C-alpha cells in the first residue's frame, strides 16, 4: 500500500546520508582524528600557520604540547 | 636614500615557545594573569616605539616569561593540562564551551598546586598602567621640522584707500 514509497525514500535518505558522513570522516582522516580547523578570520589562520611552522613536519594538525619544550 | 638598519641573525636567536595554538589557547587566561608584566612592557614598547627593531629585548623577556609559565605547568599539572589542551585541540573553532569539565579540572589543579586565579569575564581586556624605566620616544615617527605657517592678520581694519580703485569708480 502506502508503505511502498519507503524503499525509495530509504534509498534517497541513504544517498543523502553519504555526503555528510563522508565529509566528516574525510575531515577526521586528513587532520589526525579531529575536526577540520576553521579559519574564518585571519587570526585563526595565523594560529593555524603558526601550528604548521611549529609542528616541524609542515602539517598544521600535528600538535606539539609541553613535551616539545624542556 | 639610506641603508635600512636591520639586526643580525644572532640578535634574533631566542628559545621559542614551540607549542601549538591549542596549547596556547588552553593556557591563555592563566598566561594573561601570570605573565602580565613583561607582556605589557613589551606591548607598551611596541606601540610607543612603532618599530620592532627597538622592541627586541623586551620581546625576549616575553619569550623568557612564557616558557617559565609552561615549565611551572609542566612540573606540577602536566596531565590535566594535557587532557585540557587535547580536548580544546579536537574542535575546529577550538571552543572553550565544549571543554568545561577539563577546564574545571585544570583550574582546580592549578589553584591547588600553584595558587593561580583564572581571570573572570572582563578582566583581560582592561587597559592597565605600566611602570617602565625606558624613556618616552620624543619622535617615534622620525619626523622633521614642520614648515613655518603663513603670518596671520592683525591690526584694525581701516577703510579702503580711495575706495575700489576700479578704473574710475571713486567709491
Ligand atoms: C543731514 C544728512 C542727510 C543729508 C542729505 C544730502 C543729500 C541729499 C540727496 C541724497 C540722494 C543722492 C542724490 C545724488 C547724489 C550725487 C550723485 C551724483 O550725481 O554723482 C555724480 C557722479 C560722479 O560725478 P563727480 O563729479 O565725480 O562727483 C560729484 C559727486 O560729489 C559724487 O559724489 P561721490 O564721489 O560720493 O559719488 C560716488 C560715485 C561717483 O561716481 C563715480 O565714481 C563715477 C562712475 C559712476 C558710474 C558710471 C557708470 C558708467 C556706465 C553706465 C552709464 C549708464 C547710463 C548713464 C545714465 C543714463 C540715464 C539712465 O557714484 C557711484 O558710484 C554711483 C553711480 C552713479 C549714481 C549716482 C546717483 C544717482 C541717484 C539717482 C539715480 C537717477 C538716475 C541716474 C543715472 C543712472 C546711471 C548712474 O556722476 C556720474 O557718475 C555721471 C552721471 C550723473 C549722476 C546721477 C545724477 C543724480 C541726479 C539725477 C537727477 C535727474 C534724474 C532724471 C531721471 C533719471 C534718469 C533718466
Amino acid at each position: 500500500m502506502w508503505f511502498e514509497v519507503l524503499p525509495g525514500i530509504a534509498v534517497m535518505g541513504v544517498c543523502l546520508f553519504i555526503p555528510g558522513m563522508a565529509t566528516a570522516r574525510i575531515h577526521r582522516f586528513s587532520n589526525g582524528g579531529r575536526e577540520k580547523r576553521v579559519a574564518h578570520y585571519s587570526y585563526q589562520w595565523y594560529l593555524m600557520e603558526r601550528d604548521r611552522r611549529v609542528s616541524g613536519v609542515n602539517r598544521y594538525y600535528v600538535s606539539k604540547g609541553l613535551e616539545n619544550i624542556d | 636614500p639610506g641603508i635600512v638598519e636591520l639586526p643580525s641573525l644572532e640578535d634574533l636567536k631566542v628559545q621559542e615557545v614551540k607549542v601549538s595554538s591549542s596549547v596556547l589557547k588552553a593556557a591563555a587566561h592563566h598566561y594573561g594573569a601570570q605573565c602580565d608584566k613583561p607582556n605589557k612592557e613589551f606591548m607598551l614598547c611596541r606601540w610607543e616605539e612603532k618599530d620592532p627593531r627597538r622592541c627586541l629585548e623586551e620581546g625576549k623577556l616575553v619569550n623568557q616569561c612564557a616558557l617559565e609559565f609552561f615549565r611551572q605547568i609542566k612540573r606540577h599539572c602536566a596531565e590535566p593540562f594535557t587532557e585540557y589542551w587535547t580536548c580544546i585541540d579536537y574542535s575546529g573553532l577550538q571552543l572553550f564551551r565544549r571543554c568545561r569539565k577539563e577546564q574545571a579540572q585544570f583550574d582546580k589543579c592549578v589553584l591547588d598546586k600553584l595558587g593561580w586565579v583564572r581571570p573572570d569575564l572582563g578582566e583581560l581586556s582592561k587597559v592597565t598602567k605600566v611602570k617602565t624605566d625606558r624613556p618616552l620616544p620624543e619622535n617615534p615617527y622620525h619626523s622633521r621640522a614642520r614648515p613655518e605657517p603663513n603670518p596671520e592678520v592683525e591690526g584694525d581694519l581701516k577703510p579702503a584707500r580711495h575706495g575700489s580703485r576700479l578704473f574710475f569708480w571713486t567709491m
